[PDB]
DNA sequence: GGCCTATCGCGGTATGCACTTTTAACAGTCACCCCCCAACTAACA
DNA sequence: TGTTAGTTGGGGGGTGACTGTTAAAAGTGCATACCTATGATAGGCC
């Protein structure tokens, strides 16, 4: 039920096309290169190749662009309006997608202290290898469990090491929050 | 301007004229005066060039019969606030009672009949013009649903019969004249199509009278002031009353565009506004 | 856990290191946009943001181009007074990169750095000997450069470091004026008179406080002449629900204008333009009280979209303007400049030399603080979109009105299609309006620049300095041709404008008080009742087919609007003494810069203003005031001045019985041509009278002498018109003679040839061309031939007479005006060919596509800024509102050559009226003036009349007509190709009327020259 | 030169043209990120 | 006071980036066209 699936799509370009059919003889001959170098020297062996070479794929790029032409013209007119409707929505949502991976993914990449660790997360740390339990699931229940029944003596040491990680996040988030005004994303500070 | 110079043309058009008192715009040389009265009809021909009138009135005299020839300019009949000074220029009171014309009821038959061809160059303008006269209930529409026939060209009648089906050339003017009237192509000369305007019956409702068409006008030239725009934000600069609530009212959607709207849809519209009940105003019209 | 913590650590390192990678991976509108940009972040200390702009379009092949060394320039100055050295490097490598030339900005902004980072002899000297080997000139950088005084003081300290002995120019010695006419009014020979307020020192000083704080609120309340009845309930109510919605519209503003300057904000960070700083030049609670003042001010009908951009664009830079005088010390400098200039008005203080305002201002000084050049057009009209927008975007309101959970905005637009081309329309929701029409708001808000001074106005030193104290305000009205007029006032020698300077400040100077029983009786009638037979507006309540009675309602609702204004700032300044700063036109006829109350005004207006200084009647001061009446009164026009009094002595006992009982008496005063005028005159007569010394009653109200037909006067001078001298009383007489009497008999004549040919509208006039209707078509084709502002009022004073078919209104109006332009061109000959003249050369000047320009007797500069076809247009998401941009490409010739002789005539009886002010003054009167009425106190009628009659023939006597033919000769045939359109417009501007024998002198003894 | 025609903050909207940025077009492997399990909590509203 | 989401750890599985060029889609600045509506003189065109 996904009109964009079933859209048709746009011819192969002249250089796309070379590389498409280059592709598997350079992967045949270089089995264990990786396929960065070979896209690399199948972009070198497009700009040795003769114009003359080039112009048959440009040609074929040509007729596939006339015969995309009447499929997308068919295609349009073919779709009902609840299908322009749900295909928008489609357009829009992978858009929505594509920022927010972009943008958490970005989140990611600059380098930021981990929030605090907790208590509990650092008996579960200390304790899940040893926790009993058939998957991580079993045993994440079990270190909850037997956290449960943990007295607060036996969580002194858990409980310091977290306070231990406040002040080690503290100070961290302060110094990159200022490394992060120096590019000029004041955005990422503590809000108030 | 215009006139019918061709023999053949004027008893076609006399064959379908006779198909009642016939008033004739712009004669000239009285080719088609002489093929209706040879047709038997009674004319009465309203010529706005004083220098073609002693000819028709000649051959009027031929007949002497009921024949009628007056100086005057259809199109400039009862100027929009004027003072009324000009010999062409008439009123459709003074003429009509001169020429024993009574006024019948909105609901009675037709009438009178009116025929002619519009400016080569002021067919938008006449178009207008006897829009306001008729939703007005003025001039000649004061004495009832006056029949007019006339000759127009090919571009503005593409335009005053497109719809939603043509979306480029749909507009004020083809909502104004679809609602008004059933128009029908009655001959296509090569081209100029002459158009029948009968005026409907139940054009006028309860909420949509001769006193509130005004407000009408209003709302089909904001809406078509942005033709691209969704129904419902021309509707916000319009009523204080829900918009989507009106939109949903009229059984279309939010992202409804104003060119997917039926003339019929903008009347039930606007009845729609003027039907609400509990509400100080309808309408946000303010304008001089 | 150390296995976990030193994981966390050394991710955290890596993650350094891969911050390290990371940090080592021909003027034009949008020019105009950039430029203002630049020049912008200056004054918000936004240098970094600029600097990052610039680089980003000098770093792009495309944009460096758009880039202009004053740009470079502008940040160049910014780091220079930031100091940064190294970044004012930066910009002088990309000014090298770019090749262009530096220049004296540019070492003016280096010295500058240098000085204040206090640099090496060794780099300042290099500095001003590569300077010197460039070529450019030490003393041209501090005169051609425009600098603030903290630069001047900076670049004089780093001067001083390498050239100790270095002084500027020896100044300020300020030149005088040599005009011919002007000669005697500044020759230090003869006995001056400088006339002095009657207020003290430290009076003048607590008002000058107080207009200073006026405008620093740049806001005035004032308490409502309305709102006598007032619901118990409905008025509490809807206060109690407008209070809280202004409180929810104002936080709303606030949010969304922060949200607006970080969007634009971003916007600056990306390589886009925007009016980021423009929002940071004015306090955000200074920006968010503005829009409120302008949403509680809004009209009922609404606003076009485009003017409330202009409106809102005008008080932001007036706004910014008023915080950067505040902030930058020239208010301080303003205080002293101008607690020093009180000495010459206050009674008690003395000047060492008796001198005039503007002469002892431009003496105890005169730094006159800081001149800012006003936004381009552009970045005005899209920050006017940017505010109105998102004022109608953040204003909500529920839409119950008197559960109120749906929300709808309070303003809505919406189109109009009147004119073929729909223009967009701001109106505010009905449910808002009728919620202040019960709320009854007992309070109005005008801005500080439409009221009346509290002090004494600011003496106009310069075309950019004048009227009050922080605000700026153009020396010249005229919006068209604006940069043309001022541009050429700049042009033009200082000294040239120096009689129109002193003119208009001692028109200023002009104290006004309030009269008390006038407002107190038309405050009672408008309080209750309207009188519209005395020109009293009638509330709503008196409105009256029903397109006939809307129509008559809403006009009695706009002129109760105006009166309630007017009559409420009269209440304001009921007890307090005001000034009216006065301004120009393109013309040089002045007019009163607060335009809701002046006394430009009608005649309520004028009767309820009369003079704060007074002055005893003496022996001929009772017998102007009589003779004043009577002329106010209409009923002895024709009468001389002596039957006139004898009038007076005769109607006493009615002038008493009005001024006793207006209301009660026998309201003779009623029946008075200017009613409420008349009455006033009652009053003081009455008072004068009564006292035990008429000649000592030291009287108030002032007497106007008016020139009949002024324009006429004028022509009959140039051409020496005996005819015309006889019809418009420049010859002596002992009765007065009426132009209007002989041009209604002749045109009387036409009419009867006319009427017996059959024709409608001269059969239709019959009887009816009367004084009064000639009176004003005679002034209307004197002082204008078409744009019809005085043909409506012709129109209108035709549709008053009842008997009056209404439909040849127009065109009876269109025939009267013909037939005053055959009658007058036909009994005044001379006056035709002076006409024709002028409306000739006009012609051919402007068809060889330049505008026509001259100069009055007086020095001053005009030109007909009559120009059509310059357009451009902006896009807001989304109203296209256009803008017509200064740049012009062809004149209207039709404009200019009808208008040329009538604006002349113009600049004659200006110049005329700025001789007779400047020396009046000179022997201590009161003069102030209204179209062409001169006024004055009842004690100096005489004297007033004498520098009237002896500067009248002074000016005339001068050949005006052959020096206008020589400076037109001079000015526009000098063009060497082509020639042929030179010699026939010189063969035309050297065919001047011949003068005729009227003898100008007899001027002198002409009593009703003016009267 | 002679004769005919237009005229006494042009409006906002939306269309073609010259330019420049963005993306959809083909693919194999390696790293990521999501989820679950529950709990805890710093941060945000 | 109530809602989010990021850690604590593992394991299985879906998914973007890196290598490359082509050109179709799409975002700027500018000139143009449309919609509609009402008796003298000067400019523009032949």
């Amino acid at each position: 039920s996904s009109v964009l699936a079933s859209s048709p799509k746009k011819p192969v370009s002249s250089y796309l096309r070379f590389s498409k059919e280059q592709l598997p003889i350079f992967k045949a001959q270089n089995p264990d290169a990786k396929t960065t170098e070979l896209i690399r020297r199948i972009a070198q062996r497009w700009r040795e190749l003769p114009d003359s070479k080039k112009k048959i794929y440009q040609d074929a790029y040509r007729a596939e662009w006339q015969v995309y032409k009447e499929e997308i013209s068919r295609f349009k007119e073919q779709l009902t309006p609840s299908q322009i409707m749900s295909l928008e929505k489609e357009i829009m949502d992978k858009h929505l997608k594509r920022k927010a991976m972009t943008k958490k993914k970005e989140l990611t990449l600059l380098g930021k202290p981990k929030r605090p660790r907790s208590a509990y997360n650092v008996y579960v740390a200390e304790r899940f290898q040893e926790a009993k339990g058939d998957s991580p699931q079993e045993k994440l229940k079990t270190v909850k469990e037997n956290w449960k029944n943990l007295s607060d003596s036996e969580k002194e040491l858990y409980i310091q090491h977290a306070k231990e990680d406040e002040t080690r996040y503290h100070n961290e988030m302060k110094s990159w929050e200022e490394q992060m005004i120096e590019v000029g994303r004041k955005d990422l500070l503590r809000r108030t | 301007k215009r006139y019918v110079t061709d023999r053949r043309l004027a008893e076609t058009l006399a064959q379908i004229y006779l198909g009642h008192l016939l008033l004739e715009c712009n004669p000239g040389p009285g080719i088609l005066t002489q093929a209706l009265l040879e047709a038997g009809a009674k004319v009465v021909a309203l010529e706005s060039d004083k220098t073609f009138i002693p000819h028709l009135e000649s051959l009027g005299k031929n007949l002497d019969g009921k024949l009628r020839v007056i100086h005057c300019d259809f199109f400039k009949l009862d100027p929009r606030s004027g003072g009324v000074i000009k010999p062409p220029a008439m009123s459709s009171r003074g003429l009509f009672k001169n020429l024993g014309i009574e006024a019948v009821p909105w609901t009675a038959d037709i009438p009178l009949k009116v025929v002619g061809m519009f400016p080569s160059r002021g067919e938008k303008r006449a178009l207008w013009k006897l829009a306001y006269d008729l939703y007005s209930c003025t001039s000649i529409y004061k004495f009832g649903r006056i029949e007019v026939n006339m000759f127009i060209g090919e571009k503005e009648f593409q335009k005053l019969m497109a719809d939603p089906g043509n979306p480029d050339l749909y507009h004020v003017l083809s909502v104004i004249w679809q609602l008004a009237c059933e128009i029908k192509v009655l001959h296509m000369e090569p081209k100029l199509y002459l158009i029948q305007m009968i005026p409907r019956q139940n054009l006028f409702t309860k909420n949509l009278t001769p006193m509130n068409y005004n407000i009408f006008f209003h709302l089909l030239k904001h809406c078509f002031g942005r033709r691209s725009a969704t129904v419902i934000d021309h509707l916000r600069s319009l009523t204080p009353l829900d918009a989507r609530d009106i939109l949903m009212q009229i059984g279309k959607q939010e992202d409804e565009k104003v060119v997917n709207m039926h003339p019929q849809d903008f009347k039930t519209l606007f009845e729609t506004i003027e039907r609400s009940k509990d509400c100080a105003y309808k309408w946000l019209y303010d304008e001089t | 856990w150390a296995k976990i913590l030193e994981k966390d650590k050394r991710t955290q390192q890596m993650r350094m290191q891969r911050l390290k990678a990371k940090l080592q991976m021909q003027l034009s509108g949008q020019q105009q946009r950039l430029l203002a940009f630049f020049k912008c972040c200056l004054l918000t200390d936004q240098l970094p943001l600029a600097h990052h702009l610039l680089v980003v379009h000098h770093g792009q092949r495309q944009k460096r181009k758009l880039l202009t060394l004053d740009m470079y320039n502008a940040v160049m100055l910014g780091w220079a007074r930031q100091g940064a050295f190294k970044e004012l490097v930066y910009v002088l490598f990309m000014v090298k990169d770019a090749g262009l030339t530096p220049d004296l900005l540019s070492y003016a902004a280096a010295l500058q750095c240098m000085g204040r980072q206090d640099q090496d002899a060794g780099t300042i000297e290099r500095c001003l000997e590569q300077m010197s080997q460039e070529g450019l000139k030490l003393q041209a950088l501090f005169t051609a450069v425009l600098l603030s005084e903290e630069d001047r003081a900076t670049v004089l300290k780093a001067v001083h470091k390498v050239k100790p002995t270095f002084s500027l120019p020896p100044q300020l010695p300020p030149p005088v004026n040599t005009s011919k006419l002007l000669r005697d009014v500044y020759a230090k020979d003869g006995r001056v008179s400088y006339p002095k307020l009657h207020l003290p020192l430290k009076t003048l000083q607590c008002l000058f406080e107080k207009q200073l704080h006026m405008e620093l609120a740049s806001r005035v309340c004032v308490v409502s002449v309305e709102k006598p009845t007032l619901p118990s309930k409905e008025v509490k109510h809807a206060r109690k629900t407008l209070k809280t919605l202004r409180d929810q519209w104002e936080k709303a503003l606030c949010r969304a204008l922060r949200e607006t300057k970080n969007r634009l904000e971003r916007e600056v960070y990306e390589g886009r333009f925007s009016l980021y700083p423009f929002l940071c030049l004015l306090d955000e609670r200074e920006v968010v009280r503005m829009l409120l003042q302008v949403l509680q001010a809004l009209p009922a009908q609404g606003e076009s979209f485009t003017t409330l951009a202009r409106e809102l664009s005008a008080r932001t830079f007036s706004r910014h303007v008023v915080q950067r005088q505040r902030v930058s010390g020239q208010v301080q400098a303003l205080q002293n400049h101008y607690r020093k200039y009180l000495c010459l008005l206050a009674s008690d203080a003395e000047v060492p030399e008796p001198c005039l305002p503007r002469q002892y201002w431009e003496a105890l000084g005169a730094p006159e603080a800081l001149r800012e050049q006003p936004w381009p057009l552009p970045v005005q009209m899209e920050l006017g979109k940017l505010l109105a927008e998102m004022l109608v975007q953040a204003t909500q309101m529920p839409c119950s009105l008197d559960r109120s959970s749906r929300l709808v905005p309070v303003l809505y637009h919406v189109y109009s299609f009147r004119n073929v081309q729909q223009i967009g329309i701001l109106k505010p929701h009905p449910a808002y309006v009728q919620l202040l029409e019960k709320a009854a708001e007992p309070t109005l808000t005008f801005e500080a620049v439409d009221v009346p001074m509290l002090c004494p106005p600011l003496p106009w030193t310069s075309p950019h300095s004048g009227a009050f104290l922080l605000s700026p305000t153009k020396l010249m009205r005229t919006v068209e041709g604006a940069t043309q007029h001022q541009e050429l006032l700049e042009t033009c020698p200082p000294t040239a404008l120096h009689g129109a300077l002193d003119a208009l400040t001692q028109l200023g100077n002009c104290a006004w008080r309030v009269n008390g029983r006038v407002l107190d009786l038309v405050l009672q009638l408008f309080q209750a009742k309207g009188c519209p037979q005395l020109g009293v507006p009638a509330p709503p309540s008196e409105a009256p087919e029903l397109a006939h009675c809307q129509k008559v309602a809403r006009e009695m609702h706009s002129l109760r609007a105006e009166a309630l204004y007017r009559l409420s700032l009269a209440q304001h300044l009921r007890d307090r003494v005001f000034w009216l700063p006065h301004n120009m036109d393109f013309r040089g006829r002045t007019y009163p810069c607060p335009p809701h109350f002046n006394h430009l005004g009608s005649d309520v207006a004028r009767a309820l203003l009369e003079f704060a200084q007074g002055r005893p009647l003496g022996p001929h001061g009772l017998d102007w005031l009589k003779i004043h009446l009577v002329n106010l009164t209409g009923l002895k026009k024709r009468e001389p001045l002596r039957k006139r009094l004898a009038f007076a002595e005769e109607v006493m006992d009615d002038i008493l019985d009005s001024a006793d009982q207006p209301l009660t008496g026998r309201k003779w005063w009623m029946g008075a041509e200017e009613p409420w005028q008349t009455l006033a005159c009652c009053m003081e007569v009455a008072n004068a009278v009564r006292a035990s010394d008429p000649a000592a009653y030291v009287s108030h109200l002032p007497v106007h002498q008016d020139g009949s037909c002024n324009g006429l006067q004028h022509y009959a001078a140039l051409g020496r018109d005996s005819v015309g001298a006889a019809s418009v009383n420049l010859e002596p007489s002992d009765v007065p003679q009426d132009v209007y009497s002989g041009v209604a008999a002749q045109v009387e004549v036409f009419r009867r040839q006319d009427a017996q040919r059959g024709m409608r509208v001269a059969q239709v006039l019959e009887g009816f061309i009367t004084r009064k209707v000639v009176k004003q078509t005679v002034m209307t084709v004197v002082y204008g031939v078409t744009r019809y502002g005085g043909r409506l009022q012709i129109e209108k004073r035709l549709r008053e007479l009842s008997d009056f078919p209404q439909e040849f209104v127009w065109e009876a109006s269109h025939y009267l005006v013909r037939q005053v332009f055959k009658s007058l061109q036909e009994m005044f000959s001379g006056t035709r060919a002076i006409q024709h003249w002028l409306t000739e050369s006009a012609r051919l000047i402007s068809h060889m596509g330049s505008v026509v320009e001259w100069v009055t007797p007086l020095g001053v500069p005009v030109i007909q800024p009559y120009r059509l076809d310059s357009k451009v247009k902006q896009i807001g998401g989304s109203i296209t509102y256009t803008h017509n941009g200064d740049i012009s490409r062809k004149p209207n010739t039709r404009k200019q050559k009808n208008g040329f002789p009538p604006n002349f005539i113009h600049s004659l009886d200006s110049s005329h009226m700025m001789l007779t002010a400047l020396h009046c003054y000179r022997k201590g009167l009161t003069f102030v003036s209204v179209h062409d009425c001169y006024w004055t106190h009842a004690a100096d009628v005489s004297v007033m009349n004498q520098v009237c009659r002896e500067q009248f023939v002074r000016l005339h006597s001068e050949p005006i007509l052959q020096d206008l033919s020589r400076f037109l000769v001079k000015r526009f045939c000098s063009e060497p190709q082509k020639i042929l359109e030179a010699s026939q417009l010189k063969e035309t501007l050297q065919a001047v009327p011949k003068p005729g024998a009227f003898d100008l002198e007899q001027v002198k003894r002409s009593t009703y020259f003016f009267s």
